[PDB]
């Protein structure tokens, strides 16, 4: 339960203390109200039944107090559950953009998806649905056993001995199905990820005839999920049987002690009859905990995933900022070394790009020229060496100053499901309509607005799947150009464009009015016409660099590249 | 349409209702015996009868518990098997819907349908009928028994029952609309979460967390959940208080103590109310909490059956090798928005056809029509003379291979990705396919070799994953090959090598190439210029240059 208290907001701790106090009060009131029947029934069956009025008055007071306490416990549990939900989900939303890219393995991606997917009413009602009834059921027979000490010490001791086996059964119930529940959760998560892949990769799977359940990966995941679920159903039987046997043993102890005291004369017959009802109240929590046992394990898995997302390693950052008012900075690599895992990507790359100039990076596929742009943009951090923007190490920049410096056109354009204009406005949500029109015109998105029937209100699919490749590429270029950053990183932004659109966009990138330090990556010679300087990257090292005319005349790797 | 979906479970549901009625009676039986035990205790009966009644009551409690556990286990197994077969049906159905269904819905909607809607049927087919039968049988039996016992104290038991019924009705009416709106919100949040995870580079570069629509939607959804669950939980807790055994016992005693006092009632006649009057509240609360699950299950069944009734790509019963013909084909992704306008084209074996034109003209959708991801709106597409609507998916995709514009990789080894079309292919075939696609060396440099998993964050470069998909198409080895902007992310040298490998492999095959780099398709037997969804000129490179049309303009722009 310490994991849940870890996730409580600091300003909500007073509510947690009040909730604990009121929960203990509710348990005590229920236990006292159960045991008050014994004096009441002893008096009601005597020669002076009017003595039951006092005990009926006490029962009425305890019952009304229990109603008030349980209503307030419900209110506080609702507030705690939704406060914890809001805090955890906002923390995960704020943390995830700062988590290192290496963290996002398929397992971690699935964990983060599940942790975000827990936002529904089940987790928000955690305290009202699970903790309140679980605590009430666990502590009620203990409170009844304590309250019976005021009626008879051995009877209360027997009730507490029953609580001992209750807690033993509750502890041992989890162990008997931890492995089955873990395997069930794993197979369910795998099935979720395979369903998402099946939806996203539907075309390639259909072309490969890997789409029917007998031949699909999602079908194998479904079979595994069903098998694990059946195994979980079977392996939950021992816990249920254990709770039932704990209840039977507690019944035997309670009723046997009561019968022994009754035949011995220390307990009256009306008191024994009232103790039948007290025993029924005492045994109800045994079944409630058996009902609540699976939900405890499910909640444990949910909170473990949430804490895993909250424990993810955030990238190093700082508090420096760029002093100039968005002027074009210089970009410097200083012995930069980067590796994905153990595979080395960059080998001591060092260069300096002058402020405000347009640089081209060219080279074979896999040579690391996307990694260079990601290092400049701060998406990746060097293993060793420094990336400097205007002499300021990027790792020491404030996160907001870091992203405000760079706008990026990615190699594989990703648009968010929504309108086209919403996707363009991601570059600058506060831009006036004239700036948005200028950005769309520069990126040749204005052609789409007349071709498409809905114009810029056209609904983009998941990704940009309801557009063509070149259309979503131009939308992403418009998004990047809209952002008023002093650094522009272009990553093969004309791959999906015909020659006319390619030439228009290439001219537009240089014809952007504001000054920027532009780094361009392209596999087309016509995409780097306006490049003052060129860097030839091969196997993670800059083989050659210079002007286009100089490199062409040199007859080196640059000339052979375009031969 | 939840009755049509759940029709296979008619006999299990009826049996569960009958068995639950019997189990509820068996669970009430111990307390009648305890009432008789108490009455004999007051009368000072002999120890034999008291032991008999007590042991019988305890054994009946045990029997009822065992029977309830057995029925729950059997019914949960029934529910698990129904969920498994329904999910299999849904996966079979989605496998032949048009791709427009997927593009409109999104991955989050598909996940919600296959997993969460099928899981939302759990209460309806596992607990709903048992809860209803228990909540009808136990209150009726107990109240009849107690009215026979004493009507004066049995009438006050209607007060909590009527209050509970009013609370349950008000809760159901108040929460009905929010339950209807809930799955839409869950789909929206799943879609936003998926986009937040997939678009992480875009989020990081453009605005971070603060400007993301994911955070705004998260706040709106938490607002919806609070507005739904606050009054709902309030009614739920009031119903818990009203039906609680403490409440019933207190009401019974408030009615009975003034009757026992003043001699209007014998205290022995309160024992039925003490021992049975507090038993049926929990069974009432079962349905009270279940009415929301019933609504959720019925809506989920409606959604599932609506997807199961969706029109699909049916294989017609009508029922040169390597030839693909398009005969006046027209297509629209959405009604009234044509994208292909009466296109007629023929692809023959031993020839390469280059399909070029402006971005957005309709080349990829033409390829997708040849794949029958969608059905043409007009005309017909024939492969080897047979309309593709008459072919099965297996027959169609054994004949035509596709390299799509987006290089999609599945979660698995690189061998499993290259061998996607033929999962039982030998490793020698996979290695030679990769060598043809100029990706064998990179795979050999990877740590695990050909068993290295291609998941999220363990990706490749754009050209490398493109070459993986090219190797997949090579390994499939179909008579017809459609290359949709392949080698777009390839550098000139690797592009030349893979193009030469494809030319060697597909020398006698039918090849359709979509290209924006017009310098790569000058050797095509036929060049087709697709502009605004229609063919505007056809010919060779020299003929189209001499014609001075769209092709000459694109060529001039390229240089
Ligand atoms: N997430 C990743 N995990 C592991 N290796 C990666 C990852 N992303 C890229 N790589 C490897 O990094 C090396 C360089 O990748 P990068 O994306 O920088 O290439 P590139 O030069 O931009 O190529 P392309 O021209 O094909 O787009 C490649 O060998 C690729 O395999
Ligand atoms: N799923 C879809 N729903 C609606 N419209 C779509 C969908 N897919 C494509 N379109 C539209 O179809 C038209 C042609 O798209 P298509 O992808 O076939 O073009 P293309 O010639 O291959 O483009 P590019 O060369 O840029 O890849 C475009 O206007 C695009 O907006
Ligand atoms: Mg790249
Ligand atoms: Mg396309
Ligand atoms: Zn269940």
């Amino acid at each position: 339960i310490r994991t849940l208290l870890r996730l409580v907001p600091a300003e909500k701790r007073g509510a947690v203390a009040g909730y604990a106090v009121l929960t203990l009060l509710s348990v005590l009131l229920r236990a006292v109200g159960a045991v008050l029947l014994i004096p009441l029934l002893a008096a009601l069956f005597s020669d002076t039944p009017s003595d039951a009025w006092l005990w009926l008055g006490w029962l009425t007071a305890v019952t009304l107090a229990g109603w008030v306490t349980d209503t307030n416990t419900a209110r506080l549990g609702f507030d705690l559950g939704f406060a914890v939900l809001s805090r955890t989900q906002h923390d995960m939303a704020d943390r995830l953009p700062n988590v290192a890219m290496s963290w996002f393995t398929p397992d971690n991606t699935a964990t983060a998806r599940q942790a975000i997917a827990a936002t529904g009413p089940e987790l928000a009602g955690l305290v009202v649905n699970l903790l309140t009834p679980l605590i009430g059921a666990a502590l009620l027979p203990a409170a009844i056993g304590v309250a019976l000490l005021f009626v008879s010490v051995p009877l209360g001791l027997a009730a507490l001995a029953g609580v001992a086996v209750l807690f033993g059964a509750l502890a041992l119930s989890g162990r008997l199905s931890r492995a089955a529940d873990k395997v069930a959760g794993e197979t369910n998560s795998a099935f979720t990820e395979r369903i998402i892949e099946f939806a996203r990769t539907q075309q390639a799977l259909r072309a490969a005839r890997r789409v029917e359940p007998a031949r699909s990966q999602v079908g194998s995941a479904l079979a595994a999920q069903h098998g694990a679920g059946l195994r979980l159903l079977t392996m939950q039987i021992p816990g249920q049987v254990l709770f039932s046997l704990a209840g039977q043993v507690a019944l035997i102890g309670f009723a046997g002690m009561a019968v022994w005291l009754t035949v011995r004369g220390q307990l009256g017959v009306p008191e024994a009859i009232a103790l039948i009802v007290v025993l029924v109240r005492y045994l109800e929590p045994f079944a409630a905990i058996a009902d609540l046992a699976p939900a405890l394990e499910t909640t444990r898995a949910t909170l473990n995933r949430i804490q895993a997302v909250l424990d993810a390693p955030t990238l190093p950052a700082g508090r420096r900022r760029l002093d100039r008012t968005g002027a074009a900075p210089s970009i410097e690599f200083d012995d930069v070394r980067f590796s994905y895992g153990d595979e080395v990507v960059l080998d001591g790359v060092s260069f300096t790009l002058r402020p405000g100039n347009t640089t081209a990076i060219v080279g074979p596929s896999g040579s690391g020229k996307t990694t260079i742009l990601s290092l400049i943009a701060g998406l990746q951090q060097p293993a060793s060496g420094r990336v400097l923007l205007d002499g300021v190490d990027v790792t020491t920049l404030d996160p907001e100053a870091r992203r405000a410096a760079v706008s990026v056109v990615f190699q594989h354009p990703y648009l968010f499901d929504g309108t086209l204009r919403d996707n363009v406005l991601v570059g600058d949500p506060e831009a006036d309509p004239d700036d948005v029109t200028a950005a769309m015109r520069l990126a040749r998105v204005d052609e789409l607005l007349d071709r498409l029937p809905d114009g810029d209100a056209t609904v983009v699919g998941e990704g940009g799947t309801a557009l063509s490749g070149g259309e979503r590429q131009r939308v992403s270029i418009a998004r990047a150009l809209l952002k008023p950053a002093p650094v522009l990183l272009v990553d093969q932004a004309t791959s999906a464009l015909d020659n006319a659109n390619e030439a228009a966009v290439v001219d537009a990138l240089t014809a952007d009015p504001r000054p920027r330090t532009r780094v361009i990556v392209a596999h087309r010679l016509a995409s780097i016409r306006h490049a003052d300087r060129v860097l030839f990257v091969e196997a993670g090292r800059v083989v050659e660099d210079g002007a286009i005319d100089e490199l062409l005349a040199a007859g080196g790797r640059f000339a052979q590249f375009w031969a | 349409a939840g009755s049509r979906l759940l029709a296979p479970l008619k006999k299990p549901l009826i049996v569960s209702g009958v068995l639950q009625a019997l189990i509820t009676l068996i669970e009430l039986a111990p307390f009648v015996l305890l009432v008789e035990l108490a009455r004999l205790l007051l009368g000072g009966a002999e120890a034999e009868r008291l032991w008999t009644l007590g042991l019988t009551a305890v054994s009946l409690i045990g029997l009822g518990a065992v029977l309830a556990a057995a029925m729950t286990l059997w019914l949960h197994r029934v529910d698990a098997r129904f969920a498994h077969e329904l999910r299999g049906r849904l996966l079979t159905k989605l496998s032949r819907l048009p791709l427009g269904w997927f593009t409109r819905r999104g991955s989050a909607s598909t996940k919600q349908l296959v997993q969460d809607d099928t899981l939302a049927l759990h209460y309806l087919i596992t607990h709903a009928i048992p809860d209803a039968v228990a909540a009808v049988v136990a209150p009726v039996a107990v109240l009849v028994y107690l009215f026979v016992a004493d009507w004066r104290v049995a009438l006050v038991l209607f007060i909590p029952v009527l209050v509970y019924l009013v609370l349950m009705s008000v809760m159901t009416i108040q929460s009905g609309s929010k339950i209807a709106q809930a799955p839409r919100w869950a789909e929206r949040m799943g879609g936003e979460a998926g986009a937040f995870l997939e678009g992480q580079p875009v989020i990081r570069i453009f605005g971070g967390a603060a400007a993301s629509r994911f955070r705004r939607r998260l706040d709106d959804y938490i607002d919806f959940l609070v507005s739904w669950q606050r009054p709902f939980v309030g009614k739920k807790t009031l119903m818990d208080l009203v039906t609680r055994p403490a409440t019933f016992l207190w009401i019974i005693l408030v009615a009975g103590v003034p009757l026992v006092v003043t001699g209007r009632m014998d205290p022995v006649n309160l024992l039925p109310f003490l021992l049975l009057g507090t038993t049926f509240g929990a069974r009432l609360l079962g349905i009270g909490y279940g009415l929301s699950g019933i609504q959720t299950g019925m809506l989920a069944a409606r959604r599932i059956q609506t997807v199961l009734d969706e029109p699909e790509l049916v294989v017609r019963d009508r029922t040169r090798p390597g030839t693909v013909e398009l005969d006046r084909v027209s297509f629209e992704y959405r009604p009234g928005v044509p994208v292909i306008r009466d296109v007629t084209l023929t692809l023959r074996p031993g020839t390469v056809t280059a399909l070029v034109g402006p971005s957005g003209s309709g080349k990829s959708t033409l390829a997708a029509l040849v794949a029958r991801f969608h059905d043409v709106t007009q005309g017909a597409i024939r492969v080897d003379g047979r309309d593709i609507r008459t072919l099965t998916a297996d027959e169609l995709y054994r004949r035509v291979g596709f390299v799509l514009q987006d290089a999609q990789l599945v979660h698995g080894s690189v061998a499993e990705n290259i061998a996607l079309a033929e999962p039982d292919a030998g490793l020698e075939r996979i290695r030679t396919a990769a060598r043809d696609a100029q990706i064998h060396d990179r795979i050999t440099r990877m740590p695990d070799g050909y068993d290295s998993v291609l998941g999220a964050g363990s990706a490749l470069s754009g050209g490398e994953r493109q070459r993986v998909t090219i190797a997949r198409a090579i390994l499939a080895d179909t008579p017809v090959l459609v290359l949709d902007q392949a080698t777009a992310f390839a550098d000139p040298e690797s592009e030349y090598l893979v193009q030469q490998a494809i030319n060697r492999l597909t020398r006698d095959r039918t090849v359709l190439v979509i290209a924006h780099r017009l310098h790569t398709i000058t050797h095509a037997d036929q060049i087709v210029v697709l502009d605004d969804g229609r063919i505007v000129e056809v010919g060779t490179h020299d003929e189209l240059l001499a014609a001075g049309g769209r092709y000459r303009g694109l060529w001039d722009s390229g240089r």
